[PDB]
């Protein structure tokens, strides 16, 4: 009975560790998203067509995603505990029905 | 940074205090009464650059809106007083589990 | 508790909980039918003026 | 010369009525009153961006 | 130097109308860079929006 116990909490921790991962991975998408759109701005703006005022337009639309990219960094969190900022470092999920059966996951 | 992404930036650095920008630019720092015992003192070069003030007691009572401030403030207000009621809330949940089991052996 | 015939508080947790989704049917349904997420100033004061001033 | 400067002239009266009468519900837009303003686009206190209209 | 606004133009003199061209380029271009910024921050608060979203 303590061993059954056990275990329905350990799915339940696996359930949330899922839960974590898909918040942080869903966030980091946007956060691919964001960059695609970054990279095909350079890439439009490397090109000898432009004068200094076209790069400088392309420029201000990259730093308005370069800022979006760090909010996206510092806001992301699951009920107040943040993500991808850097403070999430290695957590262990405990999903067995012993102690000492955790999985270490990191957020970088 | 920019004052706004210094605010977000504080909040996600820490969860012991929570930081917003009014509409005149002065940087809000709000400190639980659950989470923070006695004064904050602000030092280094920021805080030298912002002029930190004194500390006011702010209640769910005296929280008004009608400023960008004053809304930004009364969220962490809020968030400190539901904190405070789901402490007193699990108390008394774990009041009723103890009885509950008082009870079980009282019967047998 | 005990097993007794005069209160019947799962009876009432029961019409409470019926009642709320009752409730939010009709508020749906209002909603549905008329078209407007905002039919009266107690789903958003702020949002009712600020669209009626728009 | 005279005939396109009155044309001109109304033309900059219609620019100043543009910038002196867009508004979003009352709230005047283009003519400097609107200033740096912040919106707030978070689940918590403390995470809004800044917008300014010139 | 004097300064010269789009308000202040004069078209009624050959050199009137050649200075205007050019404050007009230059109201031109700063009107380009606002809008630019603008839909900067449109795109930023589309992505955004989709963050939040998921």
């Amino acid at each position: 009975n303590v061993q059954s116990r056990g275990l329905d909490v350990a799915v339940r921790n696996a359930n949330d560790g899922i839960s974590i991962a898909q918040t942080a991975e869903g966030a980091m998408n946007e956060t691919t998203n964001i960059l695609q759109r970054m990279r095909d701005l350079s890439l439009q703006s490397a090109n000898g067509s432009n004068s200094k005022s076209e790069r400088v337009a392309i420029q201000e639309e990259i730093t308005a995603l370069n800022d979006e990219l760090n909010r996206i960094a510092e806001t992301t969190s699951f009920g107040g505990n943040k993500l991808l900022n850097g403070t999430f470092s290695t957590k262990s999920f405990q999903i067995g029905a012993d102690n000492g059966e955790a999985v270490m996951l990191t957020l970088k | 940074d920019d004052i706004e992404e210094v605010a977000t930036y504080i909040n996600g650095q820490t969860d012991m205090v929570k930081a917003s920008v009014n509409e005149k630019g002065q940087l809000q720092i709000f400190a639980g009464n659950n989470k923070v015992t006695g004064d904050v003192a602000f030092s280094g070069g920021l805080a030298g650059a912002l002029n930190m003030q004194a500390g006011t007691a702010e209640t769910v009572d005296t929280i008004d809106v009608t400023s960008v401030g004053g809304a930004q403030q009364s969220v962490a207000v809020i968030d400190s007083a539901l904190k405070y009621v789901d402490s007193h809330r699990a108390e008394l949940g774990a009041f009723q589990n103890r009885f509950n089991h008082a009870i079980s052996n009282l019967d047998n | 508790m005990a097993v007794n015939v005069n209160t019947n508080v799962a009876a009432m947790t029961a019409q409470r909980y019926l009642t709320g989704a009752t409730n939010a049917q009709q508020t749906s349904m209002e909603r549905l039918s008329s078209g407007f997420k905002i039919n009266s100033a107690k789903d958003d004061a702020a949002g009712l003026q600020i669209s009626n001033r728009l």
